[PDB]
Protein backbone atom coordinates (compact mmCIF):
# COMPACT_ATOMS: atom_id res chain seq x y z
CA UNK A 1 0.00 0.00 0.00
CA UNK A 2 1.09 3.39 -0.90
CA UNK A 3 1.55 5.84 2.17
CA UNK A 4 2.42 9.55 1.98
CA UNK A 5 2.57 11.16 5.62
CA UNK A 6 3.39 14.79 5.95
CA UNK A 7 4.35 16.59 9.24
CA UNK A 8 5.96 19.39 10.79
CA UNK A 9 2.91 21.79 10.51
CA UNK A 10 1.87 23.98 13.49
CA UNK A 11 2.38 27.55 14.60
CA UNK A 12 5.05 29.82 13.67
CA UNK A 13 5.08 33.79 13.48
CA UNK A 14 5.76 36.10 10.55
CA UNK A 15 8.58 35.85 9.25
CA UNK A 16 10.22 32.96 10.68
CA UNK A 17 10.68 29.77 9.14
CA UNK A 18 9.30 26.26 8.71
CA UNK A 19 10.34 22.95 7.58
CA UNK A 20 7.80 20.39 6.45
CA UNK A 21 8.71 16.39 6.05
CA UNK A 22 6.71 13.65 3.96
CA UNK A 23 7.37 10.57 4.52
CA UNK A 24 7.03 8.04 1.74
CA UNK A 25 6.55 4.48 1.12
CA UNK A 26 5.03 1.06 -0.65
CA UNK A 27 6.67 2.42 -4.30
CA UNK A 28 10.28 2.87 -5.72
CA UNK A 29 10.54 6.60 -4.27
CA UNK A 30 13.53 7.45 -6.33
CA UNK A 31 11.59 6.66 -9.84
CA UNK A 32 8.91 9.48 -8.83
CA UNK A 33 8.83 13.12 -8.89
CA UNK A 34 7.29 14.59 -5.89
CA UNK A 35 5.22 17.83 -5.46
CA UNK A 36 4.00 20.05 -2.91
CA UNK A 37 0.35 21.84 -3.25
CA UNK A 38 -0.73 23.98 -0.30
CA UNK A 39 -4.61 24.71 0.51
CA UNK A 40 -5.44 28.07 2.60
CA UNK A 41 -8.53 26.96 4.41
CA UNK A 42 -11.45 26.89 2.26
CA UNK A 43 -9.65 27.85 -0.76
CA UNK A 44 -8.53 26.01 -4.18
CA UNK A 45 -5.58 23.60 -4.23
CA UNK A 46 -2.36 25.87 -5.37
CA UNK A 47 1.03 23.81 -7.08
CA UNK A 48 4.22 24.78 -4.97
CA UNK A 49 7.20 23.31 -7.12
CA UNK A 50 8.21 19.66 -7.04
CA UNK A 51 11.99 17.99 -7.09
CA UNK A 52 12.17 15.34 -10.24
CA UNK A 53 13.41 11.75 -10.01
CA UNK A 54 16.59 10.23 -10.04
CA UNK A 55 17.12 9.42 -13.97
CA UNK A 56 16.76 13.29 -14.27
CA UNK A 57 18.81 14.24 -11.48
CA UNK A 58 16.63 15.35 -8.97
CA UNK A 59 16.29 19.02 -10.04
CA UNK A 60 14.15 21.31 -8.98
CA UNK A 61 11.31 23.87 -10.06
CA UNK A 62 8.86 26.28 -8.14
CA UNK A 63 5.67 28.33 -8.77
CA UNK A 64 6.65 31.95 -9.72
CA UNK A 65 4.88 32.36 -5.96
CA UNK A 66 7.21 31.03 -3.93
CA UNK A 67 9.96 30.54 -5.99
CA UNK A 68 13.19 31.82 -4.26
CA UNK A 69 11.50 31.27 -0.36
CA UNK A 70 10.56 27.92 -0.52
CA UNK A 71 13.10 24.99 -1.47
CA UNK A 72 12.38 21.60 -1.84
CA UNK A 73 14.54 18.62 -1.19
CA UNK A 74 14.93 15.03 -0.53
CA UNK A 75 16.35 12.06 1.35
CA UNK A 76 16.58 9.20 -1.27
CA UNK A 77 18.14 6.73 1.52
CA UNK A 78 14.93 6.81 3.62
CA UNK A 79 12.03 8.20 0.85
CA UNK A 80 11.67 11.47 3.20
CA UNK A 81 10.62 14.82 1.14
CA UNK A 82 11.38 18.07 2.60
CA UNK A 83 9.80 21.71 1.92
CA UNK A 84 11.80 24.53 3.33
CA UNK A 85 9.64 27.41 3.82
CA UNK A 86 11.32 31.08 4.55
CA UNK A 87 9.96 34.54 5.71
CA UNK A 88 6.83 33.12 6.08
CA UNK A 89 3.50 35.45 6.00
CA UNK A 90 -0.10 35.53 6.53
CA UNK A 91 -0.85 34.28 3.19
CA UNK A 92 1.09 31.23 3.91
CA UNK A 93 -1.39 29.80 6.18
CA UNK A 94 -2.96 26.51 4.79
CA UNK A 95 -2.86 22.45 4.58
CA UNK A 96 -0.03 21.64 3.05
CA UNK A 97 -0.21 18.03 0.71
CA UNK A 98 3.32 16.20 -0.88
CA UNK A 99 1.94 14.48 -3.79
CA UNK A 100 3.66 11.71 -5.79
CA UNK A 101 3.79 13.02 -8.96
CA UNK A 102 5.80 12.15 -12.57
CA UNK A 103 7.91 8.79 -13.27
CA UNK A 104 8.90 10.05 -16.86
CA UNK A 105 5.51 8.50 -18.70
CA UNK A 106 2.32 8.89 -16.62
CA UNK A 107 1.14 12.54 -16.33
CA UNK A 108 -0.93 12.40 -12.69
CA UNK A 109 -0.41 12.99 -9.30
CA UNK A 110 -1.36 9.32 -7.90
CA UNK A 111 -0.90 10.02 -4.11
CA UNK A 112 -1.77 12.71 -1.73
CA UNK A 113 -0.41 12.91 1.89
CA UNK A 114 -3.49 13.10 4.80
CA UNK A 115 -1.96 17.41 4.73
CA UNK A 116 -0.01 19.53 7.46
CA UNK A 117 -1.52 22.37 8.82
CA UNK A 118 0.76 25.97 9.11
CA UNK A 119 -0.16 28.63 10.71
CA UNK A 120 1.52 31.72 10.10
CA UNK A 121 0.16 34.37 13.29
CA UNK A 122 1.64 36.19 16.32
CA UNK A 123 -0.97 34.76 18.94
CA UNK A 124 0.47 32.22 21.25
CA UNK A 125 -0.68 28.50 21.84
CA UNK A 126 -3.74 28.02 23.84
CA UNK A 127 -4.89 24.68 24.78
CA UNK A 128 -8.52 23.96 24.59
CA UNK A 129 -11.42 23.49 27.24
CA UNK A 130 -13.46 20.87 27.08
CA UNK A 131 -17.09 20.64 28.44
CA UNK A 132 -19.26 18.07 28.45
CA UNK A 133 -22.98 18.12 26.41
CA UNK A 134 -25.43 15.46 28.76
CA UNK A 135 -29.44 15.94 28.12
CA UNK A 136 -35.57 6.72 21.46
CA UNK A 137 -33.00 8.03 20.44
CA UNK A 138 -30.54 10.69 22.13
CA UNK A 139 -28.15 13.39 21.47
CA UNK A 140 -24.90 14.10 23.77
CA UNK A 141 -22.10 16.16 22.90
CA UNK A 142 -18.61 18.08 23.41
CA UNK A 143 -17.87 21.14 23.93
CA UNK A 144 -14.33 22.19 22.27
CA UNK A 145 -13.78 25.95 23.36
CA UNK A 146 -11.15 28.46 23.27
CA UNK A 147 -8.30 27.13 21.77
CA UNK A 148 -4.93 28.27 19.18
CA UNK A 149 -3.87 27.43 16.14
CA UNK A 150 -6.08 24.78 14.69
CA UNK A 151 -6.34 22.02 14.42
CA UNK A 152 -8.11 19.61 17.14
CA UNK A 153 -9.47 16.05 16.29
CA UNK A 154 -13.16 14.88 18.02
CA UNK A 155 -13.36 11.04 17.94
CA UNK A 156 -16.13 8.98 20.24
CA UNK A 157 -15.30 6.13 21.96
CA UNK A 158 -11.76 6.23 20.36
CA UNK A 159 -13.23 6.18 16.81
CA UNK A 160 -15.50 3.45 17.45
CA UNK A 161 -18.90 5.57 17.20
CA UNK A 162 -18.26 7.51 13.99
CA UNK A 163 -21.59 7.35 12.44
CA UNK A 164 -24.30 9.57 13.66
CA UNK A 165 -21.29 12.08 14.48
CA UNK A 166 -21.56 15.82 13.76
CA UNK A 167 -18.33 17.64 14.40
CA UNK A 168 -18.68 21.43 13.59
CA UNK A 169 -15.74 23.47 12.00
CA UNK A 170 -13.81 25.73 14.36
CA UNK A 171 -14.98 29.63 14.03
CA UNK A 172 -12.79 32.16 15.20
CA UNK A 173 -13.99 34.60 18.00
CA UNK A 174 -11.93 37.31 19.83
CA UNK A 175 -8.77 35.54 18.75
CA UNK A 176 -9.71 32.16 19.89
CA UNK A 177 -11.49 29.16 18.17
CA UNK A 178 -14.58 27.37 18.97
CA UNK A 179 -15.63 24.05 17.63
CA UNK A 180 -18.76 21.31 19.48
CA UNK A 181 -18.96 17.61 17.97
CA UNK A 182 -22.35 15.91 18.28
CA UNK A 183 -22.69 12.01 18.37
CA UNK A 184 -26.48 10.54 18.40
CA UNK A 185 -27.00 6.86 19.68
CA UNK A 186 -30.13 4.96 20.70
CA UNK A 187 -31.35 6.17 24.11
CA UNK A 188 -31.24 2.14 25.57
CA UNK A 189 -27.06 2.55 24.89
CA UNK A 190 -27.02 5.47 27.17
CA UNK A 191 -26.14 5.69 30.24
CA UNK A 192 -25.93 2.06 30.09
CA UNK A 193 -23.43 1.89 27.73
CA UNK A 194 -20.54 5.25 28.26
CA UNK A 195 -19.99 7.65 25.49
CA UNK A 196 -17.25 9.82 25.63
CA UNK A 197 -15.56 12.24 23.31
CA UNK A 198 -11.56 12.16 22.86
CA UNK A 199 -10.39 15.33 21.97
CA UNK A 200 -6.44 16.15 20.64
CA UNK A 201 -5.14 19.74 20.16
CA UNK A 202 -1.48 18.97 18.25
CA UNK A 203 0.01 22.78 19.48
CA UNK A 204 0.04 22.03 23.16
CA UNK A 205 -0.15 18.44 22.97
CA UNK A 206 -3.79 18.09 24.61
CA UNK A 207 -5.08 14.61 25.22
CA UNK A 208 -8.39 14.88 26.86
CA UNK A 209 -11.00 11.80 26.99
CA UNK A 210 -14.27 13.73 28.57
CA UNK A 211 -16.80 11.01 29.51
CA UNK A 212 -20.78 12.19 28.96
CA UNK A 213 -22.33 11.39 32.28
CA UNK A 214 -26.15 11.65 32.95
CA UNK B 1 1.58 31.09 -17.15
CA UNK B 2 -1.24 28.71 -18.06
CA UNK B 3 -4.25 29.98 -16.45
CA UNK B 4 -6.68 27.11 -15.55
CA UNK B 5 -10.48 28.27 -15.01
CA UNK B 6 -13.66 25.91 -14.02
CA UNK B 7 -17.09 26.25 -14.42
CA UNK B 8 -19.35 26.51 -13.02
CA UNK B 9 -18.11 27.53 -9.32
CA UNK B 10 -20.57 25.60 -7.46
CA UNK B 11 -24.54 23.66 -8.05
CA UNK B 12 -26.30 20.84 -6.92
CA UNK B 13 -27.82 18.18 -8.30
CA UNK B 14 -30.35 14.89 -7.42
CA UNK B 15 -29.23 11.71 -6.94
CA UNK B 16 -29.81 9.59 -10.37
CA UNK B 17 -29.37 13.06 -12.56
CA UNK B 18 -26.37 13.66 -14.73
CA UNK B 19 -23.33 16.26 -13.66
CA UNK B 20 -21.38 18.46 -16.64
CA UNK B 21 -18.75 20.57 -15.63
CA UNK B 22 -15.88 22.13 -17.04
CA UNK B 23 -12.12 23.29 -17.62
CA UNK B 24 -10.74 25.39 -19.87
CA UNK B 25 -6.75 26.33 -20.22
CA UNK B 26 -5.20 29.30 -21.82
CA UNK B 27 -3.10 27.09 -23.64
CA UNK B 28 -3.38 23.95 -25.20
CA UNK B 29 -2.44 21.24 -22.84
CA UNK B 30 -1.76 19.02 -26.06
CA UNK B 31 1.51 17.55 -26.47
CA UNK B 32 2.58 16.59 -29.81
CA UNK B 33 5.06 14.26 -29.31
CA UNK B 34 3.13 12.31 -26.81
CA UNK B 35 -0.42 12.93 -28.53
CA UNK B 36 -1.86 12.87 -25.24
CA UNK B 37 -3.85 16.32 -23.23
CA UNK B 38 -1.48 17.01 -19.88
CA UNK B 39 -5.25 17.28 -18.08
CA UNK B 40 -5.76 15.65 -14.75
CA UNK B 41 -9.25 15.83 -12.60
CA UNK B 42 -8.94 15.59 -9.02
CA UNK B 43 -12.22 14.74 -6.37
CA UNK B 44 -11.81 16.44 -2.83
CA UNK B 45 -14.27 15.08 -0.64
CA UNK B 46 -15.15 17.49 2.55
CA UNK B 47 -12.07 17.04 4.74
CA UNK B 48 -10.22 14.91 2.85
CA UNK B 49 -7.26 14.95 0.64
CA UNK B 50 -7.78 15.42 -2.71
CA UNK B 51 -8.46 12.08 -4.89
CA UNK B 52 -7.06 11.27 -8.67
CA UNK B 53 -10.21 10.67 -10.58
CA UNK B 54 -9.06 10.67 -15.01
CA UNK B 55 -5.70 11.61 -15.88
CA UNK B 56 -4.89 12.46 -19.72
CA UNK B 57 -7.88 14.06 -20.18
CA UNK B 58 -10.15 10.55 -20.47
CA UNK B 59 -8.17 7.75 -18.83
CA UNK B 60 -10.14 6.80 -15.83
CA UNK B 61 -7.73 5.95 -13.14
CA UNK B 62 -8.33 2.08 -11.47
CA UNK B 63 -10.78 1.89 -8.19
CA UNK B 64 -12.68 5.27 -9.33
CA UNK B 65 -16.35 4.42 -10.28
CA UNK B 66 -17.53 4.06 -14.11
CA UNK B 67 -20.02 6.90 -13.85
CA UNK B 68 -17.34 9.68 -14.03
CA UNK B 69 -16.00 10.23 -17.84
CA UNK B 70 -13.26 12.91 -18.56
CA UNK B 71 -13.58 13.57 -22.24
CA UNK B 72 -12.26 16.85 -24.62
CA UNK B 73 -9.02 18.46 -25.62
CA UNK B 74 -6.82 21.46 -26.30
CA UNK B 75 -7.86 24.00 -24.24
CA UNK B 76 -11.33 22.45 -23.18
CA UNK B 77 -11.96 19.93 -20.99
CA UNK B 78 -15.52 18.18 -18.81
CA UNK B 79 -15.65 16.17 -16.17
CA UNK B 80 -19.12 14.27 -16.23
CA UNK B 81 -20.50 12.58 -13.67
CA UNK B 82 -23.74 9.79 -14.71
CA UNK B 83 -26.14 8.52 -12.10
CA UNK B 84 -25.15 10.80 -9.27
CA UNK B 85 -24.59 9.46 -5.83
CA UNK B 86 -24.95 11.03 -2.28
CA UNK B 87 -21.40 10.12 -1.89
CA UNK B 88 -20.30 12.57 -4.78
CA UNK B 89 -20.52 15.48 -2.90
CA UNK B 90 -17.23 17.11 -3.42
CA UNK B 91 -14.99 20.06 -4.99
CA UNK B 92 -13.29 18.44 -8.37
CA UNK B 93 -10.56 20.03 -9.49
CA UNK B 94 -9.05 19.91 -12.99
CA UNK B 95 -4.81 20.52 -13.34
CA UNK B 96 -2.76 20.83 -15.96
CA UNK B 97 0.90 19.40 -16.37
CA UNK B 98 2.13 20.75 -20.00
CA UNK B 99 4.16 23.05 -18.12
CA UNK B 100 4.84 22.39 -14.67
CA UNK B 101 1.60 22.35 -12.69
CA UNK B 102 -1.94 24.52 -12.00
CA UNK B 103 -5.10 23.60 -10.81
CA UNK B 104 -8.48 25.55 -11.67
CA UNK B 105 -10.26 27.08 -8.98
CA UNK B 106 -12.80 24.43 -8.60
CA UNK B 107 -16.51 23.29 -8.97
CA UNK B 108 -17.97 22.81 -5.42
CA UNK B 109 -20.68 19.93 -6.57
CA UNK B 110 -23.58 19.63 -3.74
CA UNK B 111 -26.22 17.49 -3.91
CA UNK B 112 -30.35 18.18 -3.65
CA UNK B 113 -32.45 15.95 -2.04
CA UNK B 114 -36.18 16.39 -0.59
CA UNK B 115 -36.77 18.75 2.68
CA UNK B 116 -35.85 17.65 6.12
CA UNK B 117 -36.46 19.09 9.56
CA UNK B 118 -33.88 19.41 12.08
CA UNK B 119 -33.66 17.87 14.83
CA UNK B 120 -33.09 19.99 17.48
CA UNK B 121 -31.18 19.33 21.41
CA UNK B 122 -30.19 21.84 23.94
CA UNK B 123 -27.81 21.78 26.74
CA UNK B 124 -26.38 23.32 29.79
CA UNK B 125 -23.34 24.95 30.88
CA UNK B 126 -21.30 21.94 32.60
CA UNK B 127 -20.52 22.37 36.29
CA UNK B 128 -16.69 22.45 34.89
CA UNK B 129 -17.30 25.07 33.27
CA UNK B 130 -19.51 27.19 35.45
CA UNK B 131 -16.47 26.68 37.97
CA UNK B 132 -14.20 28.89 35.81
CA UNK B 133 -17.08 32.09 35.76
CA UNK B 134 -18.82 30.84 32.55
CA UNK B 135 -21.88 29.73 30.55
CA UNK B 136 -22.51 28.26 27.42
CA UNK B 137 -25.28 27.39 26.37
CA UNK B 138 -25.27 24.96 23.29
CA UNK B 139 -27.95 23.96 21.06
CA UNK B 140 -27.86 21.50 17.43
CA UNK B 141 -30.13 21.62 14.88
CA UNK B 142 -28.93 18.21 13.41
CA UNK B 143 -29.65 16.68 9.50
CA UNK B 144 -32.25 19.38 7.93
CA UNK B 145 -32.00 20.17 4.17
CA UNK B 146 -31.77 22.78 2.76
CA UNK B 147 -29.67 25.01 4.53
CA UNK B 148 -31.35 27.98 5.08
CA UNK B 149 -32.47 28.47 8.66
CA UNK B 150 -33.01 30.72 11.45
CA UNK B 151 -31.92 30.63 14.88
CA UNK B 152 -33.05 32.36 17.64
CA UNK B 153 -32.71 32.29 21.55
CA UNK B 154 -34.91 33.54 24.34
CA UNK B 155 -33.67 33.99 28.11
CA UNK B 156 -36.53 34.26 30.41
CA UNK B 157 -38.72 34.63 27.51
CA UNK B 158 -36.85 37.29 25.31
CA UNK B 159 -34.96 37.41 22.51
CA UNK B 160 -31.41 37.65 22.96
CA UNK B 161 -22.93 35.99 22.95
CA UNK B 162 -23.63 33.56 19.68
CA UNK B 163 -21.44 31.32 17.51
CA UNK B 164 -23.46 30.02 14.73
CA UNK B 165 -21.45 26.87 12.75
CA UNK B 166 -22.71 24.72 10.00
CA UNK B 167 -21.38 21.61 8.92
CA UNK B 168 -20.95 20.27 5.09
CA UNK B 169 -23.30 18.45 3.64
CA UNK B 170 -23.54 14.89 4.74
CA UNK B 171 -21.99 12.03 2.33
CA UNK B 172 -24.91 9.58 3.48
CA UNK B 173 -28.13 11.11 3.56
CA UNK B 174 -27.23 14.96 1.76
CA UNK B 175 -28.28 16.96 4.69
CA UNK B 176 -26.87 19.64 6.82
CA UNK B 177 -26.81 20.21 10.65
CA UNK B 178 -25.61 23.17 12.37
CA UNK B 179 -24.40 24.43 16.10
CA UNK B 180 -25.11 27.88 17.89
CA UNK B 181 -23.28 28.87 20.63
CA UNK B 182 -24.41 31.40 23.32
CA UNK B 183 -22.10 32.24 26.08
CA UNK B 184 -22.42 34.27 28.87
CA UNK B 185 -20.69 35.24 32.39
CA UNK B 186 -21.74 33.04 35.61
CA UNK B 187 -23.05 35.74 37.19
CA UNK B 188 -25.59 37.15 33.97
CA UNK B 189 -26.71 33.47 33.70
CA UNK B 190 -27.20 33.11 37.09
CA UNK B 191 -30.06 36.05 36.66
CA UNK B 192 -32.42 34.01 34.63
CA UNK B 193 -34.01 30.87 34.85
CA UNK B 194 -35.49 29.72 31.20
CA UNK B 195 -33.05 29.38 28.07
CA UNK B 196 -34.47 28.95 24.89
CA UNK B 197 -33.19 27.61 21.38
CA UNK B 198 -36.07 28.74 18.73
CA UNK B 199 -35.52 26.81 15.28
CA UNK B 200 -37.40 27.84 11.92
CA UNK B 201 -36.92 26.18 9.17
CA UNK B 202 -39.27 25.84 5.76
CA UNK B 203 -40.28 22.45 6.83
CA UNK B 204 -42.83 24.10 9.05
CA UNK B 205 -44.28 27.42 9.68
CA UNK B 206 -43.86 26.16 13.79
CA UNK B 207 -40.54 26.94 15.10
CA UNK B 208 -39.08 23.94 16.77
CA UNK B 209 -38.45 25.08 20.34
CA UNK B 210 -36.10 23.23 22.91
CA UNK B 211 -35.85 24.80 26.52
CA UNK B 212 -34.42 23.84 29.68
CA UNK B 213 -34.99 25.92 33.24
CA UNK B 214 -31.85 26.47 35.62
CA UNK B 215 -33.50 25.65 38.62
CA UNK B 216 -34.51 22.11 36.95
CA UNK B 217 -31.09 21.48 36.90
C1 LIG C 1 19.40 13.99 -16.60
C2 LIG C 1 18.37 14.84 -16.98
C3 LIG C 1 17.64 14.59 -18.15
O1 LIG C 1 16.61 15.32 -18.69
C4 LIG C 1 16.46 15.81 -20.06
C5 LIG C 1 17.59 16.77 -20.46
O2 LIG C 1 17.30 17.98 -20.68
O3 LIG C 1 18.73 16.29 -20.57
C6 LIG C 1 15.08 16.52 -20.24
C7 LIG C 1 14.01 15.67 -20.97
O4 LIG C 1 12.90 16.43 -20.43
C8 LIG C 1 11.60 15.84 -20.79
C9 LIG C 1 11.21 16.19 -22.24
O5 LIG C 1 10.68 15.30 -22.97
O6 LIG C 1 11.45 17.36 -22.61
C10 LIG C 1 10.47 16.39 -19.86
C11 LIG C 1 10.38 15.67 -18.49
O7 LIG C 1 9.13 16.11 -17.94
C12 LIG C 1 8.69 17.38 -17.41
C13 LIG C 1 9.78 18.18 -16.67
O8 LIG C 1 10.56 17.52 -15.98
O9 LIG C 1 9.79 19.44 -16.77
C14 LIG C 1 7.53 17.10 -16.41
C15 LIG C 1 6.34 16.49 -17.17
O10 LIG C 1 5.26 16.36 -16.24
C16 LIG C 1 5.90 17.38 -18.34
O11 LIG C 1 5.48 18.67 -17.85
C17 LIG C 1 7.10 17.62 -19.29
C18 LIG C 1 6.75 18.51 -20.50
O12 LIG C 1 5.71 17.88 -21.23
C19 LIG C 1 7.95 18.64 -21.46
O13 LIG C 1 8.25 17.35 -22.05
O14 LIG C 1 8.22 18.17 -18.54
C20 LIG C 1 10.38 14.14 -18.58
O15 LIG C 1 9.17 13.68 -19.20
C21 LIG C 1 11.65 13.73 -19.35
C22 LIG C 1 11.80 12.20 -19.40
O16 LIG C 1 12.04 11.66 -18.10
C23 LIG C 1 12.95 11.77 -20.32
O17 LIG C 1 13.09 10.34 -20.31
O18 LIG C 1 11.64 14.38 -20.67
C24 LIG C 1 14.61 14.95 -22.19
O19 LIG C 1 15.28 15.87 -23.08
C25 LIG C 1 15.60 13.94 -21.60
C26 LIG C 1 16.10 12.88 -22.61
O20 LIG C 1 15.02 12.04 -23.02
C27 LIG C 1 17.19 11.98 -22.01
O21 LIG C 1 16.77 11.40 -20.76
O22 LIG C 1 16.69 14.68 -20.96
ZN1 LIG D 1 16.48 22.27 -13.55
ZN1 LIG E 1 -29.91 39.66 32.43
Amino acid sequence: EVKLVESGGGLVQSGGSLRLSCATSGFTFTDYYMSWVRQPPGKALEWLGFIRNKANGYTTEYSPSVKGRFTISRDNSQSILYLQMNTLRAEDSATYYCARDHDGYYERFSYWGQGTLVTVSAAKTTPPSVYPLAPSMVTLGCLVKGYFPEPVTVTWNSGSLSSGVHTFPAVLQSDLYTLSSSVTVPSSTWPSETVTCNVAHPASSTKVDKKIVP
Amino acid sequence: DIVMSQSPSSLAVSAGEKVTMSCKSSQSLLNSRTRKNYLAWYQQKPGQSPKLLIYWASTRESGVPDRFTGSGSGTDFTLTITSVQAEDLAVYYCKQSYNLRTFGGGTKLEIKRADAAPTVSIFPPSSEQLTSGGASVVCFLNNFYPKDINVKWKIDGSERGVLNSWTDQDSKDSTYSMSSTLTLTKDEYERHNSYTCEATHKTSTSPIVKSFNRNEC
